[PDB]
């Protein structure tokens, strides 16, 4: 569970994040097909030179995915259920490339935000990963 | 890998008695149903959509072998696993485009089947030893992986 | 999130245990320590010899709050609250180990069970192990 | 592990830059503050449960300073880790009895340390190169388990 001073914490930092969500979505990605190539056999469609511009947009719709499920924190559930069934039911990205995408969006975020990146909020960001990839893999079986 | 030749032994002496191909249907099949986000590799073969149906599917079972046929392949050939695996590696990346994932899944899926089939005969001891192979199989299945 | 259908499976399944729910306790931590050593180092106390007392005693132990969770099932939370608070504060058993305990106890049904073992149980009994999983570990962070 | 000469060359640079002391620090204090349960080695240490009271625990910071310190002369065998950690592992597994899943968180929360310090710096080519370096050190550390 996230507790609420958890919500406060993802709420400031996100916030922050502001209108760069997009290209540190896009940072993202590149460090996760880098760093764990075998993320990589999900795209085969994909060219990821890096910046191209699909990468690009992904990332984009990746950090407004987040950039949702942190409007509504409380009920990420029923926020997220499109893209859940999409995951589930499409995509079917085995679970444990979702803690591989979250490390390299934390580590993006603690390049970014060297003054906002405590401890405390490290704890909560991560917390928060973990559960949005909860409720990603949920309907999965 | 690493046996043990009281480990050797208790995985040789077991493989002895393995069907491949009745084992190998049953392993994919049950792959299949258990975690079935890995039917995203098998669009090709027929209706997954519930149990009977990706048990008796014969494009399972007939993969089923092929892929328990290379795997006992490797058996010959424990203690040079990547050198055994390096083509069928390559493979699965650069062609198939596998999530490695996929092969841990399958390995303890295939201890479960071994279990099953074999009863109080699959001790703990040969369960440790058939632990370090499949462990062994995959990783060398995910060496050619970039 | 656990059918009707997956219920019935493990209640069936747990059903067809009985009383020998210990034994298979017992012999699933054994099949853990022999095949993932790792996680001996939780246990520097015991004597894990086969045929150890300690560990007979530990996997009734298991296997009764296993009869409870099948008991349980609508409400697991609960029913699991003090042994999540356990494992969370005190034992703070890395959640890794959780599956690795889930595979020896399948590891163990399929052996006892030639069967009630079929396909259909097996996912049912790994995502009822899944969700058992996921209550222990709901209170670390 | 194997690494580039150019893949070296990147870590080598970087943690020249490293105040070993400080890093270490900051990495032991927010293991135990992400991951609490890592706290189960350590109530020797005193007042935990807090973040600012981990944080600005002394026992702490040299236990940080000490593991750090270790890495770092780590970082000059990277041909040999498994020679170079044989019997820290060792120890690790028979006297203290440290589950090795925490080294790997500990290599996760270090590559977010080097992030956060180092901002822009940190390149997604040099987070690669330190991947692989922190889980060399991981796998070594883990080698001698029984
Ligand atoms: C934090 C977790 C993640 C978030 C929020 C999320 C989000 C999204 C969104 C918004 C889409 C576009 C769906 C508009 O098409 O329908 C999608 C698609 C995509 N996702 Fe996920 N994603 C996550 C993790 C993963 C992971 C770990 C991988 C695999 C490593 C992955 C692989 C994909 C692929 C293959 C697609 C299709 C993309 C092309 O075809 O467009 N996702 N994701
Ligand atoms: C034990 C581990 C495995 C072994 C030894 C192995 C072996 C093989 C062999 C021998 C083939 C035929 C290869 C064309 O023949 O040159 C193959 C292909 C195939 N395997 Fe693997 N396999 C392994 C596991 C897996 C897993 C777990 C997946 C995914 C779930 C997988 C998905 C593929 C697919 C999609 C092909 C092509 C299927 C026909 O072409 O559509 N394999 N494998
Ligand atoms: C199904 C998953 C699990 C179930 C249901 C469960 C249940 C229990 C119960 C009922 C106890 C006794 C609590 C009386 O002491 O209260 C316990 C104790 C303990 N558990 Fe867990 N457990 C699980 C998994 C794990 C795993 C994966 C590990 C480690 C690999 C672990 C390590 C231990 C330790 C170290 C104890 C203390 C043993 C004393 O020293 O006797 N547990 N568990
Ligand atoms: C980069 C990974 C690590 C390296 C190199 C490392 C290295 C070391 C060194 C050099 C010692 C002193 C050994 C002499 O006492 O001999 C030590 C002790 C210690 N480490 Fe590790 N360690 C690592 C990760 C961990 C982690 C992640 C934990 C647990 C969370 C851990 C728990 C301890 C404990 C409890 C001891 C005993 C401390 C004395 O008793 O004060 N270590 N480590």
């Amino acid at each position: 569970v996230l507790s609420p001073a958890d919500k406060t914490n993802v709420k400031a930092a996100w916030g922050k994040v502001g209108a760069h969500a997009g290209e540190y979505g896009a940072e993202a990605l590149e460090r996760m097909f880098l760093s764990f190539p075998t993320t990589k056999t999900y795209f085969p469609h994909f060219d990821l030179s890096h910046g191209s511009a699909q990468v690009k947009g992904h990332g984009k719709k990746v950090a407004d995915a987040l950039t949702n499920a942190v409007a509504h924190v409380d009920d990420m559930p029923n926020a997220l259920s499109a893209l859940s069934d999409l995951h589930a039911h499409k995509l079917r990205v085995d679970p444990v490339n979702f803690k591989l995408l979250s490390h390299c969006l934390l580590v993006t975020l603690a390049a970014h935000l060297p003054a906002e990146f405590t401890p405390a909020v490290h704890a909560s960001l991560d917390k928060f990963l973990a559960s949005v990839s909860t409720v990603l893999t949920s309907k999965y079986r | 890998v690493h046996l043990t030749p009281e480990e050797k032994s208790a995985v040789t002496a077991l493989w002895g008695k393995v069907n491949v191909d009745e084992v190998g249907g049953e392993a994919l099949g049950r792959l299949l149903v258990v975690y079935p986000w890995t039917q995203r590799f098998f669009e090709s073969f027929g209706d997954l959509s519930t149990p009977d149906a990706v048990m008796g599917n014969p494009k399972v079972k007939a993969h089923g072998k092929k892929v328990l046929g290379a795997f006992s392949d490797g058996l010959a050939h424990l203690d040079n696993l990547k050198g055994t695996f390096a083509t069928l590696s390559e493979l699965h990346c650069d062609k198939l485009h596998v999530d490695p994932e996929n092969f841990r899944l399958l390995g303890n899926v295939l201890v479960c089947v071994l279990a099953h089939h074999f009863g109080k005969e699959f001790t703990p001891p040969v369960q440790a030893a058939y632990q370090k192979v499949v462990a062994g199989v995959a990783n060398a299945l995910a060496h050619k992986y970039h």
